């Protein structure tokens, strides 16, 4: 059965530990800007965890070029074959949520492989009483593609939630 | 190079240049980073002519630091470094600003900042680019109104020019407020409204340089790590222990403004005339139900979250925005000046986070004030409105004379000893009785008359970075509270409250990053003993303004000797005689001669020699 | 006994009257609890003489009831069941209010409500103590104010009477707006602000009678059940299902306003002239990014916590309080009315809660009235103003004149049904064409056309309760779907949302609770099967105003029957003769004759023989 | 070693699962005013969860005319010989917190009992994901007390933080 990875943004703590794991499981070392989760915090607490929703019309995969992105048929990810990456930024445009990241001197873009089928970022997250996110199993609802957008909209929105007329 | 890059940025206000410089193994190994690291490149440029140098002139430097464990350790501090304004000598501060790891990812271990610039300016680094860049639009603001501008205006020029490679997260800063601007000898460096390099007056030498704001952002790796399985066992281990500390991660220091002075009494109340209270207002409880509107913050890659967000939708005071408040806030714009109530506490702290001031040698000056007005010495005439205990609308309008230097703020502006001088001058009055300080750094909010904290006899009183409670002195001198562990957390840079590990364990993490093979003796008795022997030769030359005698000034405040008026060790207070006795004490198991001067003899053997210069020109001064 | 009471409470407030009368074994195992127990109540007061009672005369009974598992099964229903305004039928309504459980608590399993009384009146029960008391400084107030005076004080009330026994929790509150207050007929009864009794304008019904507000507490334990063992086991199990439903229990019904139009083609559009849309404004993601203040809220003993708490900071509807919104108020007070974007559907949201109105029929008149004015047949100077497509504005001013009766108000505020009428025979033009609706009642925000949602062809058309989407036909008529377990969860009475455990275990649990040994074969073919009759045979007498007649009136709106304009099932829409096949099929297999009336056998073998009376004179009317 | 509830009232749902488990522990029925944890909704959405914070005076305990209550040496808690209560309201009053309380028709106080040392409480809130209780190991610390307060103190500080002047 398939996974989707549900992100509460006001649960989330800024703590990173998603990123530290993501990027020591992938890269082997701890590297901000290539972890596939990745948390932007425009104004101080207002924390938003951002990564890919797999979209089922994968806008990223078609626009490559070098069909570099595939998808796993297990698991519904996108896996991204590092070495025929031209690093072109054709995926990052065609990504409704600008999910995409090419990281300095990777010469790859990095994006979430869902660990396989069991997200680490989930579980550290659970791990340490955040719980910002969490898993969802069962089949793919369209609704889940509306949640990739730009992490600076979301921001903007939960800032005027939390402050009001004041920000 | 593991662990670092091997490389400092070396900016040059005046000349308006950039580049930069190598950090050598050699270096690395003998004072690691941070407060050690920037320690001897004080020493190294400055220590020649150091009581020339006018913390506020030109000729400081301005250090902002890493060392090996930055961005690989749980949680996350930068370091700062420099002259302090305050003391005279050196204070290794910290504060919990990526800008740390951004430099490491950027391709850089930290920051030499030199000169002044001629108008307002701010720096700017991406990666290989490095800009000096005109602030005139940004001088003046608060944090609020700075990170909604300058930070997010920096973002999205980062973000329209990486267009092809996706959205960068947030750059860091760091940045003063009006405090520093106006060159406020205790303002501090700000970053995410509430975070602060709190003790040593850096604010005002970064104003003084005419430098609003430090922005970095880094999309590389960290440096490579010599055992790299090793760290992540390491890793999950120091996790799990951190996870289960359960009350502070939800309350963090937010506790402190009830507990320290009901269990402990050693807060301070109305200027330390008291230490004990029983008033509920201020607990935890209140804090949380009337203003935290997030109970769970958290910096980069850390498992403790003690971080909270106090916001306030009503009353006279609504908009104001602060963190639990931290206790020492809580005691010292609390409690210290009468203050139990939290709407109130939250409002002054977010005043002084908002102006860039250090909000404990702010509290300090302004209770001091506060009990020469109750005691006659400063007169509503003096001061233009009556300054009574609990008043927090009179402690607001003094702040804001103390920014503007209008008034009495111009004496305030100057900090608790210098103002004590100038009005005792004035008035013809020994004021400096009621003065709360070491060394020209007011005593945190620990006092030492119960014995039921941990500060005791002479926690501040021989202590490198003088009334600085995250730096405290023990006995015995080595071992592993006291100075030169603390001197390991604030140059490795961690957060001190992510050592549950202990020292051992941590420093055995920072030799899986970086390939040494530094040991607990080696740090106590070479590594950490240079640094604080450095930061001793350079406190103990002094200023160009202000000089100490450790003949009188290793000692604690003529109040510390005051039996304790009430609570439950009513009548306690330590023997100043025996305080003399630990003192002579202490000198013996540091290295300090009779006299409280670093001996000839222990330098050499610590490798800086070159030190016995600095040592004599001390001796002739005192002699 | 086991699981009831065994009373109910009478109050009639004509006489200002209050007693208890017994509900024997023999009435609770025929007709179970909620809308059983109503239905049956109704007709045995009143189905002699129904087609002169009027629902918002003083004959009416306003019906406010329970049943066996109210207060052990998981989550938290009441029962309200009356004469309706709208069908002239019964409608078996529910809310999520404690009330039920606190008047279990309390000794009873239920009020009858009488009469009406002189001036405004609110009923307060706690334990033994029932009281009529003045309610006039509270008439006019929202929901809102209501719970920061009224509710707040009761609250005072008691805790300082039962002082000497600790402090009681809050009592529960239902409650009418100033739409029930000006008998809207399409008012809701409403509590904790956000839930209402929502079909069948039960608002109006207890407004009509002088009725502001139900309070009641009770601290007593729940009745004793008979199989206790059984009880925990089987409640254990169903935490353990309900709290594994991930996305219903952080979203709610809240992705609805998305994803039934955008992925069922159902959602009605403009008045329904659409049923597809792709906007993607209306996601849950930015309900929750821009308006959630609470996302996690429940009612009694609810593992599921579907709930939310919308609430607006900023902009010009700053203040606007509502819940997801439910997703039938994002259609139908949304995309019903061409608006799309979470702040102006939360606005809209509030206003229908705060004025205690349904937001399914509220938004079924403006959608009308707003097609009318896109066809010229209702002018801006019929209205007063202009009564575009998406103006938010607009039609809250047209909800201003509703709940005043003032101008077309006092048309539109009679329902879609009745008000399309008048304004035919005003304008000369059948406006009934884009009345949607059934038996007086607006169709839900599930459309019947596009076949991918779970309403078809005869849904709403045979139903007992109309364009109630919460209460459908299905065929077969019996089985699992369909409107005989429908009518056991609203006289179980426990919550739709909390049903995962299936309708056969719920039985089960029933029986663990009350001792009985109902199975699923004889709820279809028996105890539910009778209470459909009865609502059938009430509904089919009418009057006294409007009346129905099966042959037209069991059918589908004629909008139902044009093809879908737009979406991935373009031109799909179903055939009516098919529908008029599946209408003769039901009518076989619910016990109808040939005409959808009742059979006189099937009566008798219900044990209803009495209702012949009845089935008689619903014959001559119609021939 | 000791344990103590700590409340965070702001992630309190209202699901009353708390109510519902520790009335069927202790009266066998469903008893939603016999619960030793009760919670206050006086404000819709603003939920309050209270309870005992074993007062290291027991202001109950010493209050008692009958020594009804004395404190569990294992556990902390306060105990109830519900045969020698005669519901005179003594510890009711003491409690800085009012937190006994007398159901209609018991014949005796109720009081936390830390369920013998293993809250059931914490670990339904802990299964259902809220997390609005939690125990602490530690020795008892002084400011603990401070947690014993009227409950509609706690419910207007929230309503005033949350709704600010509009309230
Ligand atoms: S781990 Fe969870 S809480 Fe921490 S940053 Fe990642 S998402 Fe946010
Ligand atoms: S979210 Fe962006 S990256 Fe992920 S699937 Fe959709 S297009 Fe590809
Ligand atoms: S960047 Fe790499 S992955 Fe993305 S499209 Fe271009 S080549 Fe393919
Ligand atoms: S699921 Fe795995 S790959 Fe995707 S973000 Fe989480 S940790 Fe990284
Ligand atoms: S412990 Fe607190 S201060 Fe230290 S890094 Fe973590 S959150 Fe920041
Ligand atoms: S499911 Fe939703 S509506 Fe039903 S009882 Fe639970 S919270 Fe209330
Ligand atoms: S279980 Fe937790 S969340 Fe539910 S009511 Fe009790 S304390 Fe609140
Ligand atoms: S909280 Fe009240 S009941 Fe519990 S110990 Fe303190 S006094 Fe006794
Ligand atoms: S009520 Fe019962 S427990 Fe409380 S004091 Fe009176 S007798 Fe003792
Ligand atoms: S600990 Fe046990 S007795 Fe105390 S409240 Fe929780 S469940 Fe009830
Ligand atoms: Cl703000
Ligand atoms: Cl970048
Ligand atoms: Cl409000
Ligand atoms: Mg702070
Ligand atoms: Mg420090
Ligand atoms: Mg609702
Ligand atoms: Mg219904």
């Amino acid at each position: 059965e398939r996974i989707w990875i549900l992100i509460t943004p006001d649960k989330c703590s800024g703590c990173r530990l998603c990123e530290v794991t993501c990027s020591l499981e992938h890269e082997g070392i701890i590297w901000p800007e290539a972890s596939r989760i990745r948390v932007f915090e425009l104004f101080p607490g207002i924390n938003v965890p951002h990564t890919c929703v797999q979209c089922p019309d994968y806008p990223c995969v078609n626009a490559c070029p070098t069909n570099a992105l595939s998808v796993d048929e297990k698991t519904g990810a996108v896996v991204v074959n590092e070495e025929k990456c031209i690093t072109c930024g054709a995926c990052v445009l065609a990504c409704p949520g600008k999910v995409p990241r090419i990281p300095a001197g990777k010469g790859s873009v990095v994006i979430c492989d869902l660990c396989g089928g069991n997200p680490k970022c989930v579980e550290i997250c659970h791990e340490a009483g955040h719980d910002a996110l969490k898993i969802v199993t069962g089949n793919y609802r369209p609704i889940y593609r509306t949640f990739a957008k730009d992490p600076q909209e979301k921001s903007l929105d939960i800032a005027r939630k939390v402050f009001g007329e004041d920000f | 190079m593991y662990a670092y890059n091997g490389k400092l940025l070396d900016v040059d206000l005046t000349r308006e240049k950039v580049k930069e410089v190598e950090l050598s193994e050699d270096v690395l190994k003998k004072f690691y980073g941070g407060r050690g690291l920037g320690t001897y490149i004080l020493w190294k440029e400055l220590g020649e002519k150091w009581e020339k140098v006018d913390p506020l002139g030109e000729e400081n430097l301005l250090l902002i630091l890493t060392g090996p464990l930055t961005g690989y350790y749980p949680g996350m501090k930068t370091s700062i470094v420099s002259k302090s304004p305050e003391s005279n000598g050196v204070v290794g501060s910290v504060l919990s600003s990526e800008l740390g790891l951004e430099l490491k990812a950027a391709g850089y271990d930290g920051i030499i900042i030199r000169g002044k610039a001629k108008s307002p300016v701010y720096l700017f680094i991406h990666n290989d680019t490095v800009e000096i860049r005109d602030a005139t639009k940004y001088w003046g603001m608060g944090g609020i109104e700075l990170y909604k501008t300058l930070l997010k205006e920096v973002h999205e020029e980062i973000r329209k020019k990486e267009k092809l490679k996706g959205v960068p997260k947030e750059p860091a800063m760091i940045y003063i407020g009006k405090g520093g601007e106006n060159k406020v000898r205790f303002a501090a460096i700000m970053t995410k409204l509430m975070h602060a390099a709190g003790y040593g007056g850096y604010g005002a030498v970064m104003g003084s340089k005419n430098l609003k704001a430090v922005i970095a952002k880094g999309s590389g790796p960290l440096p490579e790590v010599y055992d790299k399985e090793k760290m992540k066992v390491l890793l999950r281990e120091f996790w799990k222990e951190l996870f289960s500390m359960t009350t502070f991660r939800e309350w963090g220091t937010g506790a402190g403004g009830y507990s320290v002075g009901h269990d402990r009494s050693s807060e301070p109340i109305r200027n330390w005339q008291e230490e004990y209270h029983d008033n509920e207002e201020i607990s935890v409880v209140n804090f949380e139900n009337r203003t935290w509107i997030k109970k769970y913050w958290a910096d980069y890659g850390c498992p403790v979250n003690c971080m909270k967000i106090s916001y306030l939708r009503y009353g006279p005071y609504k908009g104001s925005i602060s963190d639990a408040p931290d206790y020492e806030l809580q005691a010292y714009m609390g409690t210290n000046l009468g203050i139990f109530e939290p709407e109130k506490i939250v409002y002054l702290s977010y005043l002084v986070d908002e102006l860039g001031l250090d909000g404990i040698n702010t509290g300090n000056i302004l209770g001091f004030a506060a009990e020469l007005y109750q005691r006659g010495i400063l007169t509503k005439e003096d001061l233009g409105f009556e300054l009574n205990w609990g008043d927090e609308k009179a402690f607001a309008k003094l702040l804001h004379l103390i920014v503007e230097k209008e008034g009495i703020g111009k004496i305030l502006a100057e900090g608790t000893y210098r103002a004590a001088l100038k009005i005792s001058e004035i008035k013809g009055i020994d004021v400096t009785k009621y003065a709360v300080h070491v060394k020209g750094i007011a005593v945190g909010a620990h006092g030492i008359r119960s014995e039921l904290d941990y500060t005791k006899d002479i926690s501040y009183a021989v202590s490198v970075q003088g009334g600085d409670h995250t730096s405290t002195a023990a006995l015995p001198a080595k071992g592993y509270t006291g100075e030169l562990v603390e001197a390991f957390y604030d140059s490795a840079v961690i957060c001190n409250f992510v050592t549950k590990p202990g020292f051992e364990k941590i420093i055995e993490f920072g030799n899986a990053l970086s390939g040494f093979n530094i040991t607990p003796e080696q740090w106590l008795n070479e590594i950490g003993l240079r640094i604080i022997h450095l930061q001793r030769i350079l406190l103990l030359l002094g200023g160009p303004d202000v000089y100490w005698d450790p003949r009188k000034d290793d000692d604690n405040p003529p109040r510390f000797y005051e039996p304790l008026p009430s609570g439950p060790v009513k009548g306690k207070a330590p023997n100043r005689e025996d305080i003399k006795a630990k003192v002579k004490q202490y000198y013996e198991e540091i290295g300090y001669d009779e006299h409280g001067i670093p001996k000839e003899e222990v330098l050499e053997e610590l490798g800086i020699g070159e030190a016995k210069r600095e040592v004599k020109r001390i001796k002739k001064r005192l002699n």
